[PDB]
């Protein structure tokens, strides 16, 4: 196992740029992976006003759609003003 | 298709883009799309030479929306009657049309 | 006011000069004016990446088309638009027969191709006025996203350039 | 305007409007030795312009002349035979338009294989043209 | 034509309805005919092969029987289903356009006149 | 050529077809038809000679013009529907376009002239994937456009590809110049019956195919270039001379081999078209193909040609060049007459 | 606004143009118009056929150019929403160009022949 | 707009009739094949502007990159006919007659 | 199993397989000029594969039943015949030749089929990158034709340029008179029969047009007949070569693996030797023909494929 080792440090040593490049490109492909913030990504594109979501018909039906805009109900954003 | 691995496979790879109706990024909706719309919930599934006399009238609509040719025609004969009655002093131009009022936002 | 069809009769007179085919070294000082152009039209049109988008992609590719110009494909005693009569003649014959076209063209169709006091008017169809997204560039961001399709074939075509070109050029 | 031209051929029997039926059929003769012309420039060139044009001139004059002489020796066979509804007119009107091909070129036996053979395609067109052939038939099976 | 066919599953080899007709048999001579050409493809390939042209590569020649065989029953029982949805298609037509297909009554022979033509 | 540039490049030609025959927008099948051109040419080049390069930039100006007309009916398209697919209420002129261009990268006679030059410079197994893969593709979107197609520009095409297919095999005497000719012929077939019955276009396709594809390894089998090259076949490998005489009578239509069934379904269907006397002048311009097969199967397999002293170590050494693929196409297009309703 | 800039800078610069030729005196014979090379006139004409040596690079610049311009709407496609599909096809592009630029680096074609 | 899309046509027609013809150089026919590039990325560009179709912005992009990756494909294609030749020329190109 | 795509992307590459002691050398000279025993010797000494000098009958002894097949079945022609009748009326000096140049071209093919195989050296005396001496001394002497002379140059420019050069061309060079007297002294009655002013045109054009086509691109090294009779100073000089000079150290492993397909298969080896010129002296008649492989196809061991002949003791010939 130290032929592998020894091939890197020489590597290292004489040309390291391709091994920077090798090692930023794993990192580029794995922290994504590690991260716990790859998800709040598509919260923040989801959670971004960019057009104008229209208001549907009511019959009385749905709760969870709310009436006052300060209301409770809703998706909140609690998790984006606080953090 | 020819091969249809498309529909095979139900999943859209080039089919999402394929008319000017489709589904638009940040939900902006183009010109003559709800033309388009009914162009083909009107054509649906009614077959190509079946369609081309059902639908003439709202491909015609559509059309003359995308191209705008009897709409230019229009405005073509307007402002050609409009250099010939500025051309015989008849026509008083209106303040709002020139410009000169204060105007509504 | 007339900024698009004035650039568009430029184009048409930077084409025909390309058309009537000098030395391809003056051929891609006609083509860039064309693609300069091009690029002034996209952006007093509405659209402004695609068109520094193409000025970007054009000088890029263009350079290296001149250099292969004056490398490869040259000659001792090259022809300009003005060294060959012929050309030069087709040059005033093709500038005249553009100002006939369009001296008949305003004439014959009785429509809204060109008027002169009523052409420009019709450029711009429709834009959303309190809309944020118009311009051409997040349509473009699009191909990430919706038509992921595009960006597998065009990443493999330049793959498959890279790999062809070597099996070209060895 | 030009389709609407060449269907007099049609609208008026032959052994009656001699004239333009003599000048649509060499328009027809000439549009083919145009195009023929143009081909065989493009494909084979002259060493010069001037024989270039030479030899546009004078292919469209050997199709102008068979189908001028065609139009004319099948008018003047149906002034003389009198009957519109026959192909022998169109027969022996093409077999005067490949003897003078043939005359043109320079070659008996390839006058008498003009002469059957674009006598057979006359008598093959009249013969469509009173039956109701299609030669472009619309897709409708 | 069978891809503006309503109800048509796209790039199917046998649908449902396939299962529905009746099977070819392995009687049937177009299974012999196809037999008989994986023999004559083991006989052309050992010929140019130069092989005992019946001795040897009597394991290939298996398969190409067998191979022909199976490709040509099923290719069979898919043309067998198009040319029966093309006549179920046609029949359903004519049970929908009686007023375009007509029933053609035709005359008797004492009734017709056909014109008699002597030779002499 | 690496294996890792071979693999990519074959993957590309395979690839190219696979998107034009699976896509629906018309810019994905000219994106498919400009991987069959980029994929096509490394592969004409690769022999090095300096015919291939002149075979190869013929291919490229060529099959680039037409892509770029093919682009010009695309853009139009776009101009004149807002949608990408060719739909029934378009113009005629952009339908010209297509078929115009289309027709100058399947190689027929207005736009032939290409294809005995670039055949001409090329390897034989390259014939094999520009002859029959290559022209899959531009056939598949014509096959899909079938109602919008002008049968006056389609029935004229097919007039001429008949007659200047006739009329180019027989002057000339080499084998890959001699099938691009049949090979121009045999799509003014396909071409003829496009607007009618594009299953019959695909009949034609896959005939032809089976029939040009053997033809094209039997030519690599023994590298047999010329008419007198492929005459030494009986003292070369003479074990193949009836099966590649049945595969030349049966390309040039000979009843009871296969390719006679391409000309009788075509005709089936022009005359339930009402199509008489132009499918009647298809018939009989069609000879000249026996004409051409008939001398070049009096060169191989019916006169023993005079062969040369070096021959006989090609009696002397083996010979490994024969495929199977060879003999199941081989038998499975010259015997499947009686079995022509399944093949319908 | 923009191509009155332009337009001004064109002034500006045709004027230079014009005080740099039409203000000096100036005369020219031909051994003052003969072309410079070290002293001496050419040896051959200055417009004779260069063998290109950068060519297989000079193509891959191109490519890698027609690349770039694929990964410049990137800034405003970091913005979508199937952000999981966006990284995935900017990751398989930016692998796909490093595998072919890693391709001509192991076969050697940067130096020239 | 019917005005600068037939001169967008007429730039076309003109730039057919300069690829459909060959004077001395390949690359010549090349740069008319660059034109027609060009003048296909403005019309596309100009067609989506107008129709506000702003989903099919990815083709025009497709077109850049495909038809000037063919076009790379064809300057080196030249390279190597200038290589085994050391000429350039149309009148070059007949040996295989 | 054989050399294809898939078996060289496993891990059969050439350039593990050669090394400094991979080397192809010709040996070269006169007639009987001692090129047989210091061929030998070379390949003893250096651990090569001596093969040697391709005959007539070099192809029936090589390939197939290994047993030398008759005077018209792998000859029409005879070196005794071309020493008695040089001038002849039946053309039997370019049937000579050609054959004897298509029996050394397959075993060019076969030494480089060795070579890239299992890595080990190879000899090959009178090579076909000299072999055009034969034929061009027989010309300057007057045996054969202008038209024999350019369809031999067709066929050496198709068959030459695909391969690789030699490594190593030793040359054994010996005076006319001492091959006047060693052919005296060897004792064949149909060999004493050649001219001196043949010798003489083959050591003139050998030393005027082979050395300056050859010393210019790979190496030549250069011995006397008294020099090269003891052998241990050649090997050694052939040892210490630098082989820095040669059209062999440009190209790949998958150049290699291509030479190797164009070798490996003797019908793209053998096809371009016997592309139809009709010239009068090597034509065979279609009934000269249909009878020789109609004779030649009821020998014992050819008449089918090898491996498949059932008449001869090829087990397994049920499932194969
Ligand atoms: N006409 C003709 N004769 C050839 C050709 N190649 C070889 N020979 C003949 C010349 C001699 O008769 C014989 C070659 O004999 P060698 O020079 O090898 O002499 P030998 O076998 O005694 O061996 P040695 O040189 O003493 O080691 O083959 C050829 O291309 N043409
Ligand atoms: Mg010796």
């Amino acid at each position: 196992a130290g032929r592998i080792s020894a091939f890197l440090k020489n590597a290292w040593a004489k040309e390291p740029v391709l091994v920077v490049s090798f090692s930023v490109w794993g990192l580029a492909i794995i922290m994504p992976m590690i991260s716990p913030y790859t998800k709040y990504a598509s919260m923040i594109n989801k959670a971004t006003p960019y057009n104008y979501p229209v208001p549907v018909r009511d019959d009385g039906n749905m709760p969870d759609v709310p009436s006052h805009p300060q209301d409770p109900l809703g998706p909140s954003l609690d998790w984006l003003k606080n953090l | 298709p020819f091969l249809d691995i498309q529909k095979k496979l139900g999943i859209s790879l080039d089919r999402h883009f394929m008319f000017l109706s489709a589904e638009q990024p940040y939900k902006n909706a183009a010109r003559c799309h709800a033309f388009e719309k009914e162009w083909i919930e009107c054509a649906h599934g009614i077959g190509g030479t079946r369609a081309k006399k059902e639908c003439k009238i709202e491909f015609d609509d559509f059309e003359e929306c995308l191209l705008r040719y009897k709409t230019m025609r229009r405005m073509h004969d307007i402002k050609k009657q409009r250099e010939k009655l500025m051309k015989e002093g008849k026509y008083t131009p209106p303040p709002h049309h020139s410009g000169r009022e204060e105007p509504r936002p | 006011n007339n900024y698009i069809f004035v650039l568009s009769s430029l184009f048409l007179v930077g084409c025909l000069g390309l058309a009537l085919k000098p030395s391809p070294i003056y051929g891609g000082l006609g083509l860039i004016v064309s693609g300069f152009v091009g690029c002034l039209m996209v952006l007093g049109f509405g659209g402004s990446f695609l068109g520094l988008m193409v000025f970007l992609i054009y000088l890029g590719g263009m350079l290296v088309v001149f250099g292969y110009t004056t490398a490869m494909a040259t000659e001792e005693y090259p022809e300009t638009w003005g060294s060959n009569w012929l050309i030069l003649g087709f040059l005033v014959l093709g500038v005249i027969m553009e100002v006939f076209l369009i001296c008949v063209l305003n004439y014959y169709d009785e429509v809204g191709v060109i008027n002169l006091d009523g052409l420009g008017d019709w450029l711009m169809y429709e834009v959303d006025d309190v809309g944020v997204m118009l311009e051409g560039g997040i349509g473009v961001a699009a191909m990430y996203s919706c038509a992921t399709w595009m960006m597998v074939v065009a990443g493999w075509s330049l793959f498959a350039g890279i790999f062809i070109i070597i099996e070209i050029t060895r | 305007m030009v389709k609407r031209f060449f269907e007099s051929y049609h609208e008026v029997p032959d052994g009656t409007q001699c004239h333009r039926k003599t000048y649509i059929t060499t328009a027809l003769g000439g549009i083919c030795g145009i195009i023929g012309s143009a081909y065989s420039v493009s494909l084979n060139p002259a060493d010069s312009t001037l024989e270039a044009v030479a030899r546009v001139g004078r292919y469209t004059f050997t199709a102008a002349a068979i189908g001028a002489m065609f139009g004319l020796t099948t008018c003047v066979s149906a002034q003389v035979r009198e009957k519109p509804d026959d192909p022998l007119n169109y027969f022996i009107g093409g077999c005067a338009g490949g003897l003078t091909l043939g005359a043109r070129t320079h070659s008996y036996g390839t006058a008498a294989m003009g002469c059957v053979y674009m006598g057979t395609a006359a008598a093959l067109f009249k013969i469509g043209k009173l039956e109701g052939w299609e030669l472009f038939p619309t897709p409708k099976v | 034509m069978m891809n503006g066919r309503p109800g048509h599953e796209p790039l199917k080899f046998l649908p449902d309805e396939a299962r529905s007709l009746p099977p070819p048999k392995l009687n049937d001579p177009r299974l012999v005919y196809m037999g008989l050409l994986g023999y004559c493809t083991g006989l052309m390939d050992n010929m140019l092969r130069m092989r005992p042209v019946m001795r040897a590569g009597l394991h290939r020649q298996l398969l190409f029987v067998t191979s022909f065989v199976f490709a040509g029953y099923f290719y069979l029982k898919r043309q067998n289903y198009l040319y029966a949805v093309k006549d179920h298609d046609m029949f359903g037509y004519i049970k929908l356009h009686p007023e375009d297909f007509p029933e053609k009554e035709k005359k008797t022979y004492a009734e017709i006149l056909e014109p008699f033509h002597p030779v002499r | 050529m690496n294996p890792i540039t071979l693999a990519i490049i074959y993957f590309t030609i395979f690839l190219g077809p696979v998107i034009t025959m699976s896509s629906t927008n018309l810019m994905l099948m000219w994106v498919g038809l400009e991987f069959s051109l980029l994929a096509i040419i490394p592969m004409l080049i690769n022999k090095k000679n300096p015919r291939s390069t002149e075979a190869a930039t013929k291919y490229f100006v060529t099959q680039a013009t037409a892509s770029m007309i093919i682009l010009l009916a695309i853009v139009l398209n776009y101009k004149q529907l807002g949608t990408w697919m060719f739909q029934q209420q378009t113009n005629g002129l952009i339908l010209n376009m297509t078929l115009m261009a289309l027709s100058m990268k399947l190689g027929l006679a207005p736009f032939h002239f290409w294809l005995p030059e670039v055949t001409q410079g090329i390897p034989l197994h390259m014939g094999l994937i520009l002859l029959t893969w290559q022209k899959i593709a531009p056939l598949s979107i014509l096959i899909q456009i079938y109602p919008l197609l002008n049968s006056t520009i389609i029935l004229m095409l097919a007039i001429t590809s008949i007659f200047m297919g006739a009329w180019g095999g027989l002057n000339q005497t080499q084998m890959r110049k001699i099938m691009a000719y049949s090979s121009i012929a045999h799509m003014g077939w396909m071409l003829a019956i496009l607007p009618y019955n594009p299953s019959l276009t695909l009949l034609n396709l896959m005939i032809y195919i089976i029939l040009t594809a053997p033809m094209f390894m039997a030519l690599m089998l023994n590298n047999s270039m010329t008419i007198n090259s492929i005459s030494l076949l009986w003292n070369k490998t003479p074990a193949m001379l009836t099966m590649i005489s049945l595969m030349l009578l049966s390309l040039g239509g000979l009843p009871p081999l296969t390719g006679f069934l391409p000309k009788w379904i075509i005709i089936t269907e022009l005359m339930k078209n009402n199509c008489l006397i132009m499918a009647t002048l298809m018939a009989m311009m069609a000879l000249l193909n026996l004409f051409f097969y008939t001398r070049l199967i009096y060169s191989t397999s019916l006169t023993m040609f005079p062969t040369n002293n070096n021959s006989k170590m090609m009696t002397h050494q083996t010979k490994t060049k024969p495929n199977l693929m060879f003999s199941t196409l081989a038998i499975m297009s010259t015997m499947t007459l009686p079995l022509a309703p399944q093949l319908i | 606004n923009l191509y009155t800039v332009i337009f001004i800078n064109i002034l500006l610069s045709l004027t230079l143009i014009l005080v740099a030729f039409w203000l000096p005196q100036m005369n020219l014979y031909s051994e003052k118009a003969n072309p410079y090379e070290c002293g001496f006139d050419p040896t051959s004409s200055a417009r004779l056929p260069f063998s290109m040596k950068f060519f297989l690079v000079a193509i891959t610049f191109l490519l890698f150019d027609l690349e770039i311009a694929l990964l410049l709407p990137l800034p405003w496609a970091i913005q979508t929403i199937k952000t999981s599909t966006m990284m995935i096809m900017a990751f398989i592009l930016v692998t796909i160009l490093s595998l072919g630029l890693a391709y001509e680096w192991t076969q050697k074609g940067l130096e020239w022949t | 707009m019917p005005s600068t899309f037939f001169n967008l046509t007429m730039a076309f027609s003109l730039s057919l009739l300069g690829t459909l013809m060959f004077r001395s150089h390949l690359m010549s026919t090349l740069l008319c094949l660059e034109g027609m590039v060009l003048s296909l990325f403005i019309m596309t560009s100009v067609t989506s502007l107008n129709s506000n179709s702003m989903s099919s912005m990815p083709i025009p992009i497709t077109i850049l990159v495909f038809a000037a990756c063919e076009a790379a494909v064809g300057l080196a294609l030249l390279v190597k006919v200038s290589n085994t030749y050391g000429t350039d020329y149309v009148q070059n190109l007949n040996l295989l007659q | 199993l054989r050399y294809g795509l898939l078996a060289a992307i496993l891990g059969d590459k050439t350039t593990k397989k050669l090394h400094e002691y991979s080397r192809v050398i010709t040996v070269d000279g006169n007639i009987c000029s001692g090129k047989n025993k210091l061929a030998k010797e070379i390949a003893q000494q250096l651990g090569m594969k001596h093969y040697p000098e391709a005959g007539i009958q070099y192809s029936s002894t090589t390939t197939g039943d290994g047993r030398p097949l008759d005077i018209e079945f792998s000859g029409s022609c005879s070196l005794e015949k071309f020493y008695d009748d040089p001038k002849s009326n039946d053309g039997n000096s370019y049937r000579l030749q050609s054959w004897l140049y298509a029996s050394r071209l397959l075993q060019y093919a076969d030494a480089l089929e060795h070579l890239l195989s299992t890595g080990q050296g190879v000899v090959l005396e009178r090579s076909i990158y000299s072999d055009f001496v034969f034929l061009e001394a027989m010309y300057n002497q007057g045996y054969i034709r202008k038209q024999c002379v350019d369809h031999y140059n067709e066929i050496k420019r198709l068959t030459l340029p695909e391969y690789l050069p030699p490594h190593a061309v030793i040359y054994i060079d010996v005076p006319v008179p001492e091959v006047q007297s060693r052919i005296q002294k060897k004792g064949d009655p149909h060999e004493m029969k050649v001219t001196s002013a043949y010798l003489q045109d083959i050591e003139n054009a050998y030393k005027k047009t082979f050395l300056p086509k050859m010393s210019e691109m790979c190496e030549v090294l250069v011995y006397d007949s008294w020099e090269a009779e003891d052998p241990t100073k050649v090997v050694e000089d052939i040892e210490y070569l630098k082989y820095n000079k040669g059209p062999w150290l440009k190209q790949d492993d998958w150049t290699f693996h291509y030479l190797r397909m164009l070798v490996q298969d003797k019908t793209e080896v053998l096809n371009y030797t016997t592309i139809p010129v009709y010239l009068p002296e090597i034509t065979i008649g279609a009934h000269q023909g249909s009878r020789i492989y109609n004779s030649f196809r009821e020998l014992p061991g050819r008449k089918y494929a090898p491996g498949y002949n059932a008449e001869v003791g090829d087990k397994w010939i049920w499932l194969k």
